C-alpha cells in the first residue's frame, strides 16, 4: 500500500462522503470529515482546519456561480469577519496557555473572564511597569494594555468595562470607544472617525505609550503603514492589525485587494518561510481569501500535500475554489479575463497528481477521489471521470477488481465503478477498445464478453480460433484453452438467446463444429467425423452439390476459407482410411467430388492440396 | 514590516 496513515484515514472519510452522494442521502459537512481525521495528529493540523471550516463558513447563494460569491463585497466582508474572529479567538487560547501551562489546567479551575485573564495575562508578559505608559493604571496595570489585549482576545465588552473605570483619566476616548463598540463591522462614523483620527495625528502621532497608539488607528482604521511592531510582534498579531485596518470605497487606506495583493506580491513565501514553518504561510493566505495560493503552495510541500488537496476538496464541494477553465494551464495562474488580484487553481491538474502515487496498488481509494471530476469533460468530450476510470484499468489492469468479474457461468458481480454509475456499458468498451488494440484479443473477449457485446467477442472469437482449428487439441495447450472458453461462450449465448450478425455468428459456430471435426479426426474416431462435415454441407460429396457449394465459398469468412486445405485433406485422408478398410464405388465418386471442389477453388496451398488430392485418390483405385 | 515570528 502507498498510503501512509494520514493519507489512508482521509481515504475512509471521502469514501463516506461518496457512499452519503452515491445513495442520494444527505450532504454531510466535508469539513467536518477532514477534522475527523486531523485530531488523530499532532495539532499543527488540527488548528489548520479549525480555521479552514471558520473560513468557508459563510452564508453562501446556494447554486451560484464559485467566481461571483468570491467578487462580491457581501461575501468578501463576512471573511474578513471570520478570520478576525479566528485570529482573536485564537490568541486568547494562547493567552490562556500563557498563563496556565496546559489548556486542562485552565479548564478545571475554569477559563476566568477576559478581564481576569487579560489582567493575569499582563503580569507576566509585562512584569515590571514601563516609563512610557500614560494615563495610568487600572487596578494595577495600564489602562491601555487592558484595552489592547482585550480586543485582541475579541472581547470588546471587557475592554469597555476597563474605560468604565477610567471615565476621568481617558477623556474624551469614551463616546468614541462606545460608538466603535455599537457600530457594525468595526467602523465608526465618518463625523466621528473625523475627530478621532486627527485628534491623533494632530500631537499623538508619536506617542510614548504604543499601546495608545495601537488601540486608536485600530479603531480609526489609519496609519495603515505603521505596523504598531511595538505590540504586534507576531505574525497574527500584523494580519489581525491589518484586517481591522483594511477600508472599502483616498490617503492613509488600505483595502483588502491590495493588502492580499501586497503581502504575497512584495513578501513572498521567501518572506514568510525562512524559518521553515509552512503553516505561517498558509495562515496569510488563508486568512486573507486567497485560497487558491494558499492551496497550490501547501500542495507543494510533500510532507502535507494530503491537507491541501482536501481543503481543496472542502473549497470545491462549497462552490467557492476558482477552477481553471483550460486543463493545460499551470496549476496556479490568472485568468486573462480576469482581475490581477484574484487566482485560479488548475483543479482537474491537482487531483491527477495526487492520484497517480496511490493509484496503482490502492484503486478503489483512487476512485473515490476520481469521482469529484465527475462534473467536468475535457476538449473531446469523455467525462472526466469515466476517462480516469479508463487509464486506471488499463494500467492497473484489475478488470475483477474495478469492473466486475463475468464468470463462466453467466453470473455479473458487480465492480467498484458500479457504485458510481449504472451505465458501464462504454468503459468497458473503452478498456475492452485498447486492449483490442493491442493485440491482446483473449482479454478483449472477456471484457467485450463482460458488457454483452456479442458482436465484438464473436468477431475476436473467430480471428481465435481460425488458427487452432486443425490443430491438435493436447492437455493445456492453446486449443484446449481457447475452445473451452468458445464452448463456455456458445451455451452462455444460446441459454441467453443471444447473437451477432450472421456473419459473424454462422462464422463462429461453424469454427466450433470444425473443431470438434480435427478433434474427432486426430483421435482416430473416423466414421464419428466423417458425419460431422458431412452435416455442415461445406465441402461436396455428390457431383450434384459441386456448383452451390462452390458458390457458397465466395462468400464465407476468410477465416473459413484459410481452414480448407486442412479440410479437404483430413477428409480425403478419412474417405482414404475407409477406402483400405458398392462401397468402393461410392467412396471413389466421393473422392472424385472432392477433387472437383478444390479444382474450382482458388485456397490456401491449392498446390500441394490439389496434388496430395489426386494421389490418395489413385490409390483407392 | 511584517514579522515571520509565529506565535507559539
Amino acid at each position: 500500500s502507498s498510503l501512509d496513515n494520514i493519507e489512508m484515514a482521509y481515504a475512509r472519510q471521502i469514501y463516506i462522503y461518496n457512499e452519503k452522494i452515491v445513495n442520494g442521502h444527505l450532504q454531510p459537512n466535508l469539513v467536518d470529515l477532514c477534522a475527523s481525521v486531523a485530531e488523530l495528529d499532532d495539532k499543527s493540523i488540527s488548528d489548520m482546519w479549525t480555521m479552514v471550516k471558520q473560513m468557508t463558513d459563510v452564508l453562501l447563494t446556494p447554486a451560484t456561480d464559485a467566481l461571483k460569491n468570491r467578487s462580491s463585497v457581501e461575501v468578501r466582508m463576512e471573511f474578513v469577519r471570520q478570520a478576525l474572529a479566528y485570529l482573536e479567538q485564537s490568541y486568547k487560547n494562547y493567552t490562556l496557555v500563557t498563563v496556565f501551562g496546559n489548556l486542562h489546567q485552565a479548564q478545571l479551575g475554569g477559563v476566568p473572564g477576559t478581564y481576569q485573564l487579560v489582567r493575569s495575562f499582563l503580569n507576566i508578559k509585562l512584569p515590571a511597569p514601563l516609563p512610557g505608559l500614560q494615563d495610568g493604571e487600572v487596578e494595577g496595570h495600564p489602562v491601555w494594555a487592558l484595552i489592547y489585549y482585550c480586543m485582541r482576545c475579541g472581547d470588546l465588552l471587557a475592554a469597555s468595562q476597563v474605560v468604565n473605570r477610567a471615565q476621568h483619566q481617558l477623556g474624551e476616548f469614551k463616546t468614541w470607544f462606545q460608538e466603535y463598540m455599537n457600530s457594525k463591522d468595526r467602523r465608526l462614523s465618518p463625523a466621528t472617525e473625523n475627530k478621532l483620527r486627527l485628534h491623533y495625528r494632530r500631537a499623538l502621532r508619536n506617542n510614548t505609550d504604543p499601546y495608545k497608539r495601537a488601540v486608536y488607528c485600530i479603531i480609526g482604521r489609519c496609519d495603515v503603514t505603521d505596523n504598531q511592531s511595538e505590540v504586534a510582534d507576531k505574525t497574527e498579531d500584523y494580519l489581525w492589525l491589518k484586517l481591522n485596518q483594511v477600508c472599502f470605497d483616498p490617503q492613509d487606506r488600505l483595502t483588502l485587494s491590495q493588502f492580499q495583493k501586497q503581502l504575497l506580491e512584495d513578501y513572498g513565501e521567501s518572506h514568510f518561510t525562512v524559518n521553515q514553518q509552512p503553516f505561517l504561510y498558509f495562515q496569510v493566505l488563508f486568512l486573507t481569501a486567497q485560497f487558491e495560493a494558499a492551496v497550490a503552495f501547501l500542495f507543494r510541500m510533500e510532507r502535507l500535500r494530503c491537507h491541501a488537496v482536501h481543503v481543496a476538496l472542502v473549497l470545491f464541494e462549497l462552490k467557492l475554489l476558482l477552477k481553471s477553465s483550460g486543463q493545460s494551464a499551470q496549476l496556479l495562474s490568472h485568468e486573462p479575463g480576469d482581475p490581477p488580484c484574484l487566482r485560479r487553481l488548475n483543479f482537474v491538474r491537482l487531483l491527477m497528481l495526487y492520484t497517480r502515487k496511490f493509484e496503482s496498488t490502492d484503486p478503489r481509494e483512487a476512485l473515490q477521489y476520481f469521482y469529484f471530476l465527475r462534473d467536468e469533460k475535457d476538449s473531446q468530450g469523455e467525462n472526466m471521470f469515466l476517462r480516469c476510470v479508463s487509464e486506471l484499468v488499463i494500467e492497473s489492469r484489475e478488470f475483477d477488481m474495478i469492473l466486475g468479474k463475468l464468470e463462466n457461468d453467466g453470473s455479473r458481480k458487480p465492480g467498484v465503478i458500479d457504485k458510481f454509475t449504472s451505465d458501464t456499458k462504454p468503459i468497458i468498451n473503452k478498456v475492452a477498445s485498447v486492449a483490442e488494440n493491442k493485440g491482446l484479443f483473449e482479454e478483449a473477449a472477456k471484457l467485450y464478453d463482460l458488457a454483452k457485446n456479442a458482436d465484438k467477442v464473436l468477431e475476436l472469437m473467430n480471428k481465435l480460433l481460425s488458427p487452432v482449428v486443425p490443430q491438435i487439441s493436447a492437455p493445456q495447450s492453446n486449443k484446449e484453452r481457447l475452445k473451452n472458453m468458445a464452448l463456455s461462450i456458445a451455451e452462455r449465448y444460446r441459454a441467453q438467446g443471444i447473437s451477432a450478425n450472421k456473419f459473424v455468428d454462422s462464422t463462429f459456430y461453424l469454427l466450433l463444429d470444425l473443431i470438434t471435426f480435427f478433434d474427432e479426426y486426430h483421435s482416430g474416431h473416423i466414421d464419428r467425423a466423417f458425419d460431422i462435415i458431412e452435416r455442415l454441407k461445406l465441402v461436396p460429396l455428390n457431383q450434384e452439390s459441386v456448383e452451390e457449394r462452390v458458390a457458397a465459398f465466395r462468400n464465407f469468412s476468410d477465416e473459413i476459407r484459410h481452414n480448407l486445405s486442412e479440410v479437404l485433406l483430413a477428409t480425403m485422408n478419412i474417405l482414404f482410411t475407409q477406402f483400405k478398410r458398392d462401397r468402393d464405388s461410392q467412396l471413389r465418386s466421393q473422392a472424385r467430388t472432392l477433387i472437383t471442389f478444390a479444382g474450382m477453388i482458388p485456397y490456401r496451398t491449392s498446390g500441394d492440396t490439389n496434388a496430395r488430392l489426386v494421389q490418395m485418390e489413385v490409390l483407392m483405385n | 514590516a511584517p514579522p515571520v515570528r509565529s506565535i507559539y
